[PDB]
């Protein structure tokens, strides 16, 4: 199971970088 | 601006991590 928690623990800091990226968008946008 | 250089340094970091993700997503079918 070694390789799926690092599956798991990529998708969670993948989701996370993804919503900081849709906050910056927005401060591109003012 | 300093908010664009962010938003590319942003998308180089998660195509390293999807990169990983990538590699494991293969050796996960074998």
């Amino acid at each position: 199971g070694q390789l799926k928690q690092r599956l798991a623990a990529l998708d969670q800091r993948i989701a996370a970088l993804k919503q900081r990226r849709a906050a910056l968008k927005w401060q591109i946008q003012g | 601006g300093q908010l664009e250089q962010e938003l590319a340094a942003l998308d180089q970091e998660i195509a390293a991590l999807e990169q990983e993700r990538a590699a494991l997503e293969w050796q996960i079918q074998g």
